[PDB]
């Protein structure tokens, strides 16, 4: 009901980026009938950090369960988690199989990773707190990456955003997300000024 | 542990903040933790500097950025007549 809803927002998306445990999981459940909830819960977890793959696993889950009622039902959970998912995780489900073809490709090159290339653009468009905790989350997340790269792959993804929003806060907020990152790139063309007081100083 | 990319972040915070303040400059010595008064001065002489450098782009306003750099004036003056009140009894 709001699970078709965030699954079919999902698939639109995460069709571009083919790549079943499906069955792993099945053998491993079907062993075992006896299991919680926040067991099942948990080892999705474990299995993946990203809820929109955790999400897509409970659908194949539930799927490889429409050949296989062998009183194997618990499968009532399967669908527990997925009300659950889709009631408090609606939206970070979506925004991250939005943004995983874009960060995948980005991850490609070895040195931005996928899950914190994720996870900032989700936060940036989630919980944004301002210019310093976004570039204190970058430095954080990626203190061996590219952060000029990781800020492109942003300014890339949320102006895409700010084509299909227009409404009226969404699209202020995303402009300033985008704004802030546009300073952080100006502030780049210091950062061997700021480098040589450092240096003196400490 | 004073990292650069957190004095980096320091100074990102400090030119988003509409209407800077004396203290605003001062926090970012103390996490230098500065061993000596004219050393501090010299921190705030430096600084001024630095940012008067600054390409306009970094900076809100023309506005904000002439506030900027009377705080970093103002703060070279504090740290100047506080290294004169250290020196001003023998004790």
């Amino acid at each position: 009901a709001r699970v078709s809803d965030v699954e079919e927002q999902v698939n639109q998306y995460l069709s571009k980026v083919p790549e079943q445990n499906v069955s792993e999981l099945l053998s491993l459940l079907s062993n075992s009938p006896n299991i919680s909830l926040s067991q099942l819960k948990a080892y999705l977890e474990g299995k993946s950090e990203e809820p929109s793959e955790q999400f897509k696993m409970l659908c194949g889950l539930r799927d490889a369960l429409k050949g296989r009622p062998e009183l194997a039902h618990l499968s009532h959970l399967v669908e527990q988690a997925l009300v659950s998912m889709a009631e408090e995780q609606g939206e970070t489900i979506v925004l991250g199989a939005r943004i995983t073809p874009e960060a995948y490709r980005e991850s490609q090159s070895g040195v931005n990773p996928l899950q914190p290339l994720r996870d900032t653009y989700r936060d940036a468009v989630m919980g944004y707190q301002g210019i310093y905790a976004i570039w204190s989350d970058l430095q954080k997340r990626f203190p061996n990456g590219d952060i000029d790269s990781v800020i492109l792959f942003l300014q890339k993804a949320l102006s895409a955003d700010l084509q299909s929003q227009q409404s009226g806060s969404g699209r202020e907020k995303l402009g300033i997300v985008i704004s802030d990152l546009q300073k952080l790139k100006e502030f780049g063309s210091v950062s061997d000024q700021v480098k040589g007081f450092w240096q003196f100083f400490s | 542990a004073y990292d650069l990319s957190e004095f980096m972040g320091d100074i990102v915070a400090l030119v988003d903040k509409r209407w800077a303040g004396i203290h605003d400059i001062e926090h970012l010595a103390n996490a230098f933790s500065l061993p000596t008064p004219e050393i501090k001065v010299r921190f705030y002489q430096d600084l001024k500097r630095m940012f008067r450098l600054f390409p306009l782009g970094v900076f809100s306003d023309e506005e904000q950025r002439q506030n900027l750099l009377q705080m970093c004036q103002n703060a070279i003056d504090m740290a100047i007549e506080s290294e004169e009140e250290e020196l001003s009894e023998l004790d």
